[PDB]
């Protein structure tokens, strides 16, 4: 007779949080694997949202629990670190915590369950970095392969064929190959647009933009210089307070005239450079392009795009080389952008873009056009494309490649199992309990793909065993076998953060015993 | 209760005389005067278990949910959401005996309570409730002669404190501050002597600043000789330390001049544009300029300032704090020995005050820094600094040095002092009652009444400390009556003596007349109320 | 009779008077609840607790904090406000020792209704409690020890401190990693208790062991459009000036003229204007500009022309830590380039951490402030990091300051506890049965200590206070295998300032709640 | 300053000079005369005393008890 | 310092007895003796009752602190008894508790007063048969 | 009473079947040493009827009865041996009388 426990909401608090997030983890396993299908979100305002993204999902329903809502957030953290596995991850996690479910009515305590479950995460990255293959980033078969894997889970898979490579060139681009060891995805900018269909997407090498034209007549230019400007092409504007008081009839039409004169000034100073594209910063507190000022332009022949946004300034100055011009002293050659066309395009009546194609110092930055028949089909195009971009990303990173079709996680409940036999004691409980828990990945994969999930995981332990470390869950062919001949491979990266992020959120979830309703 | 009028005609035809009769209560004669007794009576024994060192406190808690855990009767009835007149009263008189005195909120309400209990027995006789309160008003002037005669005197020189002291220790025995009993009466009668006018026989408390910061342990409060700000210095890179501080005090803001009325500057060229430019610049240098050519190692604005003049101060090496209040001003021009200077053309080096240090402090982990400026030379002001675990203790320490405070005042208004524990209360009943004795009209009741009421101060110490009331009690008046010794009182602490003055227990002649004299008034004016008139809801 | 229970019931409607036993009844009620709820969390085996907030937010927390848990809760009883309170003031002293006054106060006021129920005056109690407080002092005062003098065995304090610190916290489980962490923080900040120059950013992602400390400076501000964005041998100039549109101070100053033309020219002369002042910060010779306050357009041109990297918008404790971490002054004026002190790191480079990008300072000359990257699964995860971060390093602060220690693992309260009992049975009356109360409280301290990790709490603190009592004042918890220690072996060191603020505060709390008697509480202002 | 209108009134006839709208003539005849001026403390409050005043033809009566009503009540008898 | 009464909810009753008590004492004192005058007294049924009678009155006063029922019962006991006297039965009763209340605050236990009434009760017992006649 | 120590020790974290065991075994233990003090009379009459005073007196002591204790005690003795060894409680008739002092009470 040990501690008599007289107080039972610790475990009940355990128990809930458990089922919650196993509900959670049941609720969005559907939407996992090549097979899997989307969710449909109406939010309590009416907003749509079709999606197979895990941590799309989660943060879109609102979960309640609190599980629930670390399960969330867990999401998030994979969708920061590996932008892929975001619905392995919370599917990991409520996996160990339904195991720890039997283990706690076992009667083990909470904390030895957390330590075993570290121990078989330190050695289940050591497996998943033993079956690990280092990659070459000139490697650009391997590089597609790792895109498709990434798009085959998404709606953008009948067009894989087209957005994989896009989703190649575009990271390539932002990144010196030979020096990366990380991307900045901010430098690839994706422009959602409706009209057309999903293989109407494009890569733009140069600068695309939504901002209108305000010329009527000049939606072409060939050889073009252009200019950033952050000052207002209007009537001067101290700072300060400032009046222009009339006490006779000379000052008005004086008033008039030097007002033109000073625009007009401002205008030949702009063109004495060369400029013929001008993008003008947007301006609250003062009109950055007056009536006069568009008037002078347009009759020098000058291409001019007003209301670009203060956030968009250091992208289009990495994308078209320009500097931003403040004052109209420093407003010279030296500081524009020669771009070999800037045309407004038209997109079958739905919609205009501007695109500055060609430039003399295109620096590493790329732009993606994603058009669709609907808002949510768009939507859930950018979704993926960030995925297949992110997975590049991993790659990237961390310079190694692992098989898919649910491959890794079949080892890892292999040695796992293993390991639990050779670590006698109570944490072999757990640790096998850790394995089984692993084993549920390759388990919804076959469901979702409609084979008989207890056959397939049995024959996929079986050759694992047997030594076919990349044999996997074939859904073309039905049933198992060497996944590389289908070329499902994924960067190691995703699978070690899933499980990383999984573990830690188990262990802080098994380190709570009670919930409070503060005020 | 009754209503206005309840006839309505001896005719049918409707009978209205006041509005809203009918919503209208009425409580007439000596069933009112039963109720304002019982009222009383109710405050008066909510109240008299506060009374004495082994009084207890009671948790108040406002409309707000704010806590606030007491001793002070006068706090106490003002946190009480009193709906009974009656009670009203009790609240205004306690009120009233802290105003005027600082001391005796709690003896004041437990003896009206008393005198009316008494009246409630002679009104049952029979007896009319002015008689009553003529006969209180003869019992109160003979026991406010008695307190005269048996009073004694003591020394508020500022060489031997410890009359003062003892004093103090006899205000602070009941309060939760008396775990720093000594330490905080020596820190109150220092404060006083520090801040009191002797010759006019005054102190305004106004130049005492009682400041309380959570963190830390009681024991850590003390007397600063000087000044404590909640600021720090303007720039985070000034120094936290200055020694030998000569203080230029302005409440000119660290800016540009500004007239009051509405002006107009116009800019009308470059070149005046650019003159304005080097107006500010040179204004900026310039006040820097003359803060330190008047010798100034410290500023101390009352309006805050700016980026340039913030780092002009920095490069200059002049530390400086911002948005000081207008009293700290006051109480640092008063203890550094300076004068506040309304713009920087008007500053010497005589207008400066002198301060042998100022410190920045910290308190732990908590980000907030004050200031504390001290080691004046003969600082006319002071700053008591509290520490304490919880705000609850920090305000009862605050209130409970503010009671001792106002005893050392009425000590240096009048040096006059009776002996506590019960003792000048049984003396008095004793004069009253030989008094009443000698009295042969029906006033004599009502003199008995008074003794017996007087005599419920030692009773409820007696009870307050788990001795037997009416034994303890009736053997001290034995005892003062055989002995002729007004102070011999209740030994609430368990020193075996009975002597209040072996055990320095200690109250001021002012404190007990005003309590006797308040008690008597508002007893009167109670008595004196037949009939009460009140709004429906 | 009564207030309440008079034939006039003296209040108005909503009001309430408790007398003495439904308020001591309230009283011990109230505190006993706050403790029972606050414990549980107490030691290296304490679980953390869901906050989950009410409001239409919903805030979510998880955490292992004795304040944090008070603070954020919805007390009604006054007893229970005056214990929170308590636990606030311990968090606002030291950083540590929250949950410990707490239990404290709750198990004495628990046994102070075990006292009245005895028949004992609840003055009579508070006497014992004073007498056995300075029992418990001059104990704890005479068992403390110093090594701030020895450089070596204060580091191991030090670290054995924080180990400590950490022990009771989610970070157990990378505690060996965020120990280090910590001392290495806490000691670049030279002696310096400014806890706000250690800044601590949490990154979503990662594990809870990829956290580091930055060997020198990280800033979530950006960098100009034209500008550089590496800078080796970095000359840098912090400042506070306006450079955003920056107006004459003078007020009513207004620009009336007759001319289009003289307005601008005008306009012209600010801009120049605004260029000598560019001109004039350029004249300190820097590679990097650093100001509180925004930069505008002009300015950000002019730097980047000047080749200068200009980081805007950093606020007053970026500028703070960024000039203890370089070493220059922060500056409004530069007409006097002579005087104003600039900062030098050997590298100034842009890094990414999760999917933002961060400036990095590396090299730094004092580096008296410090940059903690906080990384981990959920946000949840995340704010308890920092949360036990702060703690570490506060009470690693409050050491640095004052290097008395003291054992920790129970060794400290059963001492206390053993001078107590002798003062008890050394002393005659009620007043020794209320110091075997205060010495009973002390030992249900470990003993819950020893509860929330599953073993046999009486029969361990048996052992202890047997073991205390022949003089092995030293013997502790061991929480590893459950048996009793030497803590100077073991390294469960806690402060000495920690632990007799904890004793001092609950002995306080428990007086000040003690003395009450009448609970009259007015008409809620709904 | 922002002394009452009646209190004025009141110092003037006590003291015995004129309320000044301009201080451009400030001769002694409209200046007033005490020969005492003092700042007391009254029952928590502060009080200015003007006291000395022969030729007054003005008093204030300062009334003490212990509650509102039971000055307002000493007023009106 | 003896024994702390931890518990004040006994003399809040015993005080709220007293009270109770000689407030009925007091609403029949006027009842008393040849110049004293009748109550009428309207049931809720509305039957109207003019009495002079302290039996009569308590009865028909729907008194409900326990201490007045008491005080009732008291004097229909003395109506059995004796026929007269429910009004001086009643009056008595309320003064000696009205006496018991200053005693109590003196801080005197009840069982004491109890005894103490006993043997002054016996005394008068006696006094009262000395006075008497033949 | 016992609840009360038997939640001190379920806090003391005590199963409560150890708790039942140690009962019963106390149970046991009380028992005997009750059995074993206790004490006849029933043979001697004199000093049965003395018993048999006193243990009215102790019955009467915490109730009303205690005023009139030496009464009420021969009272209920005499009343209970007219009973000639029966059991039957509903032989002793009582009658309230309203009136009269509490001591003219009689059997
Ligand atoms: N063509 C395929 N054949 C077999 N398995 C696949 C294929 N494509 C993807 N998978 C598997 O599907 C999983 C990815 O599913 P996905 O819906 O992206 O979930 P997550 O968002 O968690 O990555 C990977 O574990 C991968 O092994
Ligand atoms: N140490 C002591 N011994 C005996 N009596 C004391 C002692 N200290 C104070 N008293 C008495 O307790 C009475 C109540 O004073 P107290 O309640 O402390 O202040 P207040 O009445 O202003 O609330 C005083 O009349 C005083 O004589
Ligand atoms: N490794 C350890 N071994 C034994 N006791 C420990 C250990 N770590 C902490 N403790 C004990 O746990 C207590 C700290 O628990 P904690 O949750 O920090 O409470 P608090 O918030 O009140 O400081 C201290 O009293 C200390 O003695
Ligand atoms: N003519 C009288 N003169 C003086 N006292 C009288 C006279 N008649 C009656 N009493 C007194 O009045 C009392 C009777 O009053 P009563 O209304 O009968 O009350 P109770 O019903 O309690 O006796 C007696 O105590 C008696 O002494
Ligand atoms: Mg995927
Ligand atoms: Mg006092
Ligand atoms: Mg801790
Ligand atoms: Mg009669
Ligand atoms: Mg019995």
């Amino acid at each position: 007779k040990g501690a008599y426990q007289d107080r039972d909401k610790p475990a009940q608090i355990r128990f809930s949080n458990i089922s919650a997030a196993k509900a959670v983890a049941d609720a969005i396993r559907t939407s996992l694997g090549p097979k899997g299908m989307d969710k449909m979100i109406q939010d309590g305002k009416g907003d749509v949202t079709i999606t197979n993204d895990g941590a799309t999902i989660l943060k879109q329903m609102q979960v309640l629990h609190p599980a629930a809502r670390m399960l969330v957030e867990l999401s998030k953290a994979q969708d920061i670190e590996a932008g892929d596995g975001t619905t392995s991850v919370v599917i990991i996690a409520g996996s160990l915590l339904d195991s720890c479910t039997k283990l706690l009515q076992k009667g083990i305590h909470p904390t030895i369950i957390s330590e075993s479950f570290q121990k078989a995460l330190e050695k289940g990255i050591e497996i998943l970095t033993d079956m690990s293959r280092p990659v070459e980033l000139s490697d650009r078969e391997t590089l597609l392969n790792s895109a498709t894997t990434s798009l085959n889970s998404k709606v953008v898979s009948q067009y894989s064929s087209l957005l994989s490579p896009m989703s190649v060139n575009a990271v390539m681009k932002v990144i010196d190959p030979a020096t990366a060891t990380s991307v900045d995805l901010r430098d690839i900018k994706i422009v959602k647009k409706l009209g057309g269909t999903i293989d109407d997407c494009e890569l733009v090498e140069g600068l695309v933009l939504t901002q209108k034209v305000s010329n009527s007549g000049i939606t072409r230019v060939e050889k073009a210089k252009i200019g950033l400007i952050q000052f207002c092409l209007s009537a001067p504007k101290t700072d300060m307070d400032n009046q222009i008081v009339v006490s006779d009839y000379a000052q008005m039409d004086r008033v008039l005239r030097e007002e033109r004169a000073y625009i007009l000034n401002l205008v030949k100073q702009i063109k004495k450079t060369g400029c013929n594209v001008l993008l003008i910063q947007k301006s609250i507190l003062r009109d950055a392009l007056s009536d006069l000022a568009l008037h002078f332009l347009n009759k020098m022949k000058i291409m001019v795009i007003k209301d670009i946004e203060r956030e968009d300034i250091e992208f289009i100055c990495k994308t078209i080389g320009t500097k931003p011009v403040a004052h109209i002293d420093q407003f010279t050659a030296d500081m524009l952008g020669s771009a070999e066309l800037a045309e407004e395009v038209n997109l079958n009546g739905s919609g205009k873009l501007l695109k500055i194609t060609g430039c003399a110092s295109p620096g590493k930055t790329v732009t993606i056009v994603v058009r669709g028949s609907n808002k949510l089909v768009i939507e859930e195009a950018e979704r993926s494309i960030h995925d297949a971009l992110c997975v590049i990303r991993c790659l990237v990173k961390k310079r190694a490649l692992i098989a898919g079709g649910g491959a890794p996680e079949i080892e890892l409940a292999l040695r796992l199992t293993e390991y639990s036999r050779t670590l006698s004691g109570m944490e072999s409980y757990c640790v096998r309990a850790f394995a089984d828990a692993m084993e549920v990945i390759p388990s919804t994969l076959a469901e979702n793909a409609g084979l008989n999930p207890i056959s397939t995981v049995t024959e996929l332990r079986n050759r694992h065993a047997q030594g076919e470390k990349t044999a996997g869950i074939n859904v073309r062919k039905g049933g198992i076998s060497n996944i590389l001949e289908e070329l499902v491979v994924q960067p190691l990266l995703v699978s070690v953060s899933a499980l990383t992020l999984a573990t830690e959120t188990v262990r802080s979830i098994l380190k709570i015993d009670d919930v409070v309703n503060t005020r | 209760a009754s209503m206005g009028t309840l006839a309505f005609d001896e005719y049918g035809r409707p009978f209205l005389i006041i509005k809203d009769q009918d919503r209208k209560s009425r409580l007439m004669g000596l069933e009112a005067l039963k109720s304002h007794i019982m009222a009383a009576k109710a405050v008066a024994n909510t109240m008299r278990t506060s009374l004495g060192p082994n009084g207890l406190d009671k948790m108040m808690v406002d409309k707000d949910g704010d806590v606030t855990v007491t001793n002070d009767g006068a706090t106490i009835l003002s946190m009480m959401d009193v709906d009974h007149q009656i009670a009203k009263l009790m609240v205004e008189l306690s009120k009233s005996q802290d105003d005027e005195i600082g001391d005796g909120t709690t003896g004041v309400v437990v003896l009206a309570g008393a005198l009316l209990e008494e009246a409630e027995q002679l009104l049952d006789r029979g007896i009319h409730p002015i008689r009553i309160a003529d006969g209180y008003e003869q019992a109160a002037r003979v026991a406010i002669e008695h307190l005269d005669k048996i009073s004694d005197s003591v020394l508020v020189d500022i060489k031997d404190t410890e009359p003062l002291i003892q004093t103090a220790k006899t205000t602070l025995g009941s309060k939760v501050v008396n775990s720093c009993h000594r330490q905080m009466a020596e820190i109150a009668v220092n404060a006083v002597l520090t801040v009191a006018d002797m010759e006019r026989r005054d102190v305004d408390f106004e130049l005492i600043k009682v400041e309380g910061k959570v963190g830390g342990r009681l024991e850590d409060t003390k007397l600063i000789k000087g000044v404590i700000v909640d600021k720090d210095f303007s720039h985070p890179q000034m120094p936290k330390k200055v020694e030998d501080a000569k203080i230029a005090i302005l409440t000119c803001p660290f800016e540009p001049p500004k007239p009051k009325t509405k002006h107009k500057l116009d800019v009308t060229s470059v070149e005046d544009y650019k003159a304005l430019q080097k107006y500010e610049k040179e204004k900026f240098e310039e006040m820097i300029q003359q803060i330190k050519e008047t010798g100034a190692n410290l500023a101390i604005c009352q309006w805050g300032f700016d980026d340039e003049a913030n780092h002009l101060l920095l490069q200059n090496n002049l530390p400086a704090v911002r948005w000081v209040g207008g009293p700290e001003i006051e109480l640092i021009a008063i203890a550094t020995g300076g004068r506040i200077v309304p713009r920087f053309s008007e500053l010497t080096a005589e207008k400066l005050g002198f301060a042998g240090l100022v410190q920045e402090i910290s308190f732990g982990t908590t980000k907030d820094k004050m200031l504390v400026i001290e080691q004046c030379k003969n600082s006319r002001a002071v700053t008591i600094f509290i520490r304490g675990g919880n705000k609850m203790i920090i305000e009862e320490a605050k209130r409970s040095l503010h009671d001792a405070l106002c005893v050392i005042r009425n000590l240096i208004r009048d040096n006059r002092v009776v002996y506590g524990g019960g003792a000048a209360e049984i003396s008095c009943a004793l004069a009253v009652s030989q008094e009443a004795d000698k009295c042969p009209t029906l006033e004599q009741y009502a003199m008995r009444a008074f003794a017996d009421a007087l005599e419920v101060i030692p009773m409820a110490l007696s009870e307050n400390s788990g001795m037997n009331p009416i034994q303890t009690m009736t053997e001290v008046r034995a005892r003062q009556v055989k002995e002729m010794n007004p102070a011999l009182g209740i030994d609430c602490l368990h020193k075996g003596t009975n002597d209040m003055k072996q055990q320095h227990v200690i109250e001021t002649l002012i404190g007990k007349k005003q309590q006797i004299s308040l008690a008597t008034q508002m007893v009167r004016m109670i008595l004196k109320i037949d009939d009460i008139r009140k709004p429906g809801e | 009779a009564s207030l309440s229970l008079a034939p006039v019931n003296i209040f108005k409607a909503g009001a309430d008077e408790e007398r003495a036993e439904t308020a001591r009844l309230t009283s011990f009620i109230g505190a006993i609840a706050i403790g029972d709820l606050v414990k549980s969390t107490l030691g290296p085996k304490g679980m953390d607790k869901i906050l989950l907030s009410s409001g239409r937010d919903a805030s979510l927390m998880v955490t292992n904090d004795g304040a944090t848990i008070l603070k954020n809760i919805g007390v009604d009883n006054p007893a229970a406000k005056v214990l929170v309170d308590m636990s606030r003031v311990q968090d606002d002293e030291v950083g540590d020792g929250t949950t410990s006054v707490t239990v404290l106060a709750a198990e004495l006021l628990r046994e102070a209704e075990s006292l009245i129920a005895k028949k004992i005056h609840p003055q009579t109690i508070i006497a014992g409690w004073r007498e056995a407080t300075k029992a418990a002092r001059e104990a704890l005062l005479s068992s403390a020890v110093d090594h701030g003098s020895d450089e070596v065995k204060f580091r191991q304090d030090l670290m054995n401190i924080a180990g400590t610190t950490l022990s009771s916290k989610l970070l157990t489980h990378h505690k060996d990693h965020f120990t280090k962490l910590a001392v290495e923080a806490v000691l670049r900040l030279k002696g310096s208790g400014n806890l706000e120059a250690i800044h601590i950013i949490k990154k979503l992602g990662g594990s809870l062991a990829d956290s580091y400390l930055d060997e020198g400076f990280l800033l979530d501000k950006k960098i100009g459009v034209n500008q550089p964005k590496r800078i080796e041998n970095a000359k840098i100039l912090i400042a506070n000036t306006g450079m955003d549109t920056d107006k004459i101070k003078i007020f009513g100053s207004r620009v009336r003229v007759d001319s289009t033309a003289k307005v601008a020219e005008i306009e012209h002369a600010e801009k120049e204007k605004m260029k000598e002042k560019v001109e004039r910060i350029l004249k300190h010779g820097i590679n990097c500009f650093i100001n509180r306050q925004l930069i505008y357009n002009y300015p950000e041109q002019l730097f980047g022309a000047a080749g200068v990297m200009a980081i805007e918008h950093a606020d007053f404790a970026g500028v703070e830590r960024l000039a203890l971490v370089t070493g220059g002054e922060i500056a409004s004026t530069f007409d006097h380039p002579e005087l104003v002190k600039l900062g030098s790191c050997k590298l100034i480079e842009e890094v990414m951490i999760g999917e933002d990008k961060l400036i990095h300072f590396s090299g730094v000359a004092l580096g008296e402030a410090c940059t903690i990257v906080l990384r981990g699964a959920t946000q949840q995860i995340l704010d308890e990091a920092e949360r036990s971060l702060h703690d570490a390093l506060c009470v690693l602060a409050q050491t640095v300051k004052d290097s008395r220690t003291v054992y920790g693992g129970g060794c400290s309260e059963m001492l206390m506890a053993h001078a107590v009992t002798q003062l008890a049975n050394r002393t005659p009356g009620k007043e020794a049965v209320a110091m075997e109360s205060y010495a009973k409280a002390l030992r249900m301290l470990p003993t819950i200590i020893a509860d929330n990790a599953g073993y046999d709490s009486a029969d361990l603190v048996a052992q202890l206070r047997a073991a205390h009592s022949e003089g092995n004042t030293t013997a502790g918890l061991d929480m590893r295998e459950g048996t009793i220690g030497d803590m100077a072996i073991l390294g469960i060191t806690e402060s000495f300032q920690v632990k007799r603020q904890v004793l001092l505060s609950a002995a306080e709390a428990a007086e000040v709640i003690l003395r009450v008697d009448n609970i009259i509480k007015a008409a809620p202002r709904k | 300053g922002r002394v009452p209108e009646e209190d004025l009134k009141r110092t003037m006839m006590a003291c015995g000079g004129s309320i000044q709208t301009s201080v451009n003539a400030l001769s002694a005849d409209v200046l007033g005369r005490c020969q005492v001026f003092e700042e007391t403390q009254i029952g928590g409050e502060r009080y200015n005393f003007f006291t000395g005043c022969p030729k007054a033809k003005t008093c204030t009566f300062i009334l003490r008890g212990g509650a509102e009503q039971f000055m307002e009540e000493t007023e009106r008898s």
